Order: C-alpha cells, then sequence, then structure tokens
C-alpha cells in the first residue's frame, strides 16, 4: 500500500513566523488525492486544502498547499496564535483513506507569570465526607511550573493532583489546577493549608493560604 | 450541511457499537458518508464509507466487523462495529466524502460531525457531583476574581461545563479530567471575572455529563 510520513512531529514558532510541514507518502501520489486538515484541542478535524493546492471555502489566505508526487508541503504565512493545533494530511488509494501522524504546532511566546488562587473546600463537600483544597494557576508561560501543598507547614505526597490546559487560542498561555484531596477527618484535623508555587516568571516562590476558620 | 452523530458513550466489552449521524441543510442521495475514529491522543483512522445507493467500502483492518448502514429517507446513515474491546475507545467522528459527487473532482472529508466519544468499559455510568469554588479574597487580584465549579466523581467522559447558559465566555478554563485513584474521574472549571461584578452579576455553571443523561447548575457566591 502508502503510507504518508509527516515531520516535524512538533513545530514551535512565534506569533508572525513562516511555518512549513512536510508530508511524504511511499509512494507517488496523484495531487487530487492529498488534503490538509487542521485539529484544535478537543473538536472536530477541519478541511483546510484539497487537490493538493486548493484552499477550501473560507480558510484564510496564510495557508497554502504545495508540492507533488511524495513531498507536499503545508505552509501558513504567517502564523497566529489561533493556528495552535494539530496538522494532518490524509490521502485517497486503492479504496483506503489514510492519514499522517500529524503535526502538532506549539506557540512560543514571552514568559508569563502564573496568578495564583486558592479554593477552601465547600460545606457541602464536607458533609459529603471528603474535602477538596483546588489551587489554581492562571495564564502562565512556559508550562513547567511546580506546586507544592504544605498543611500546617508539613509537605504533602500523593494526595494531590494536577491538570494542565492546553495553549489557549488568544494569549497562547496554560493554566494549571492542583487538587489536594483528604477525608473531612484528615481535614479536620489541621488548619493551615498553603499552596506554593514555583514559575520560572516569579522571583521568589508564590504562596497562598488559607485557616480553616474564615 | 451540518452533520451531527449520536448514541451512547458506554458501551460493555465483546458488545456492540451503534452510532448514527444526521445530516441538515443537505442531503445523503448522490454522496458518498464516511465514519472516522480518532484514539485519546493520537491519530484519525478512516472507518469506511457507504454510498447513497447502497455500495460500501470498509478499510481492511476493521472490515470483519464493521458495517455501515444509510436511511436516505431520514437523512442518516449509521455505523456498527461488532465486539468492542477497550482498543475501540475513542471519538468517532462522520464526514462526507471522500468520493466526491461528480465523478471528477477532489476526494477530501469535508463536511465533518462534532464528534462522539466512545469508552469501552463494564463499569458503570455515574452522575458527577457538582461543588463550587466560591470567590473569596484569596482567589482577588485587582480588578479580577477567580471562581468556578468542581465536578467531582463521574464516569465515564466526558462532562461539558458552559457559564451562565453560555452567555460567559471569556476568561474560561476547564481542566482535563483525571482518574481518581476511585476509578472516577474529576475536573474543575474555572472563570476570571471582574471582582466589582461579584455583587451584582450571577454566576452559575452548567455541567453536562452525557453518559449518565445528568444536568446540574450551580450557583457560585462569595
Amino acid at each position: 500500500e502508502i503510507v504518508l510520513t509527516q515531520s516535524p512531529g512538533t513545530l514551535s514558532l512565534s506569533a508572525g513566523e513562516r511555518a512549513t510541514l512536510s508530508c511524504r507518502a511511499s509512494q507517488s501520489v496523484s495531487s487530487r488525492y492529498l488534503a490538509w486538515y487542521q485539529q484544535k484541542p478537543g473538536q472536530a478535524p477541519r478541511l483546510l486544502i484539497y487537490g493538493a493546492s486548493s484552499r477550501a471555502t473560507g480558510i484564510p489566505d496564510r495557508f497554502s498547499g504545495s508540492g507533488s508526487g511524495t513531498d507536499f508541503t503545508l505552509t501558513i504565512s504567517r502564523v497566529e496564535p489561533e493556528d495552535f493545533a494539530v496538522y494532518y494530511c490524509q490521502q485517497y488509494d486503492n479504496s483506503v483513506c489514510t492519514f499522517g501522524q500529524g503535526t502538532k504546532l506549539e506557540i512560543k511566546r514571552t514568559v508569563a507569570a502564573p496568578s495564583v488562587f486558592i479554593f477552601p473546600p465547600s460545606d457541602e463537600q464536607l458533609k459529603s465526607g471528603t474535602a477538596s483544597v483546588v489551587c489554581l494557576l492562571n495564564n502562565f508561560y512556559p508550562r513547567e511550573a511546580k506546586v507544592q501543598w504544605k498543611v500546617d507547614n508539613a509537605l504533602q505526597s500523593g494526595n494531590s493532583q494536577e491538570s494542565v490546559t492546553e495553549q489557549d487560542s488568544k494569549d497562547s498561555t496554560y493554566s494549571l489546577s492542583s487538587t489536594l484531596t483528604l477525608s473531612k477527618a484528615d481535614y479536620e484535623k489541621h488548619k493551615v493549608y498553603a499552596c506554593e508555587v514555583t514559575h520560572q516568571g516569579l522571583s521568589s516562590p508564590v504562596t497562598k493560604s488559607f485557616n480553616r476558620g474564615e | 450541511v451540518q452533520l451531527q452523530e449520536s448514541g451512547p458513550g458506554l458501551v460493555k466489552p465483546s458488545e456492540t457499537l451503534s452510532l448514527t449521524c444526521t445530516v441538515s441543510g443537505g442531503s445523503i442521495s448522490s454522496h458518498y458518508w464516511s465514519w472516522i475514529r480518532q484514539s485519546p491522543g493520537k491519530g484519525l483512522q478512516w472507518i469506511g464509507y457507504i454510498y447513497y445507493s447502497g455500495s460500501t467500502n470498509y478499510s481492511p483492518s476493521l472490515k470483519s466487523r464493521v458495517t455501515i448502514s444509510v436511511e436516505t429517507a431520514k437523512n442518516q446513515f449509521s455505523l456498527k462495529l461488532t465486539s468492542m474491546t477497550a482498543a475501540d475507545t475513542a471519538v468517532y467522528y462522520c464526514a462526507r466524502g471522500p468520493v466526491p459527487a461528480v465523478f471528477y473532482g477532489d476526494y477530501r472529508l469535508d463536511p465533518w460531525g462534532q464528534g462522539t466519544l466512545v469508552t469501552v468499559s463494564s463499569a458503570s455510568t455515574k452522575g458527577p457531583s457538582v461543588f463550587p469554588l466560591a470567590p473569596s479574597s484569596k482567589s482577588t487580584s485587582g480588578g479580577t476574581a477567580a471562581l468556578g465549579c468542581l465536578v467531582k466523581d463521574y464516569f465515564p467522559e466526558p462532562v461539558t461545563v458552559s457559564w451562565n447558559s453560555g452567555a460567559l465566555t471569556s476568561g474560561v478554563h476547564t481542566f482535563p479530567a483525571v482518574l481518581q485513584s476511585s476509578g472516577l474521574y474529576s475536573l474543575s472549571s474555572v472563570v476570571t471575572v471582574p471582582s466589582s461584578s461579584l455583587g451584582t452579576q450571577t454566576y452559575i455553571c452548567n455541567v453536562n455529563h452525557k453518559p449518565s443523561n445528568t444536568k446540574v447548575d450551580k450557583k457560585v457566591e462569595p
């Protein structure tokens, strides 16, 4: 059969810079069978280019496909924050449609410090017998950050979980959540709950806390 | 022309999956219709297509258990994948194509559907529990305050969260769900809004878990 091979696996660009995506086929391909797709975080793929170089209705001019035979290329003249997505090339042949692995487009940008907030667990949750302390690190860059939980000034382990959003469409930043989970009882036996955030953009490791009696 | 797939999000192991795509603004007749799926954090795998007149064509790897049907009288086409396993967990999309109605003309998958997540598991469905993430002075900074909703213990995925019935959209972050040790998912949705509007404006999160057909609307206050 025939196989499509995209490269690079990942591509990091700043707004304005030009993007060059490559798609190679393990065999020559008629241009009418080669198409390009864009897929943004948790959203359906969408067509960008068909027939190797024809742009789909409504697609911005900065997007354009070229190439032939075995080397096809997608070019984004001037990358924009909203272009953060995965790009796939697809082909049809032998009564079978197939896709490349895709190229992930990551946006480079200036360092942004995270804003830290903290949320004591709700009383409704406490009546249920469990406590969830939520610490939020909002809109920052780059993705690397460290958060430690200190109960009554004692470091915690294996009782928290983090979740991180993908790059924002507009400001290209990340957001992070760290959830400390305790039984009502264990939560009961202490008072100062603190969230210490260590990010590249913070001169000194920031801490947000509260006393279980607000 | 809009496409909308529908079907269960949960299927027990070895059972059969059934998804139907409903077309609006266009017609099934004349066109080819495909089914596609995407495994979590992975690539797209074309499943197969069906020509309005009945002719079908499936991918080799799946063919032995795939079955695409069309219902030109309802403007729908369905898919059936027998004996499902965890490997079959993915977001299934429906799309028109890739063979053009006009014999000449290019091949492309367009338009696409919204996609529907299908998780294969023996576990039961469970609606989420929603708690508020109240705006405190500990969640304030200048003219901006942070608040949100905590969606706990639900299975399987996914959950959708909107604020003020879609009215509030900017500064909203819904994190990727995380599987707790209990074998149940959990996630939080946060939104940053003007500190002054905390006394006036009402903030409510809209939680939706299609799997358990559950809907909660929680008021988040100071």
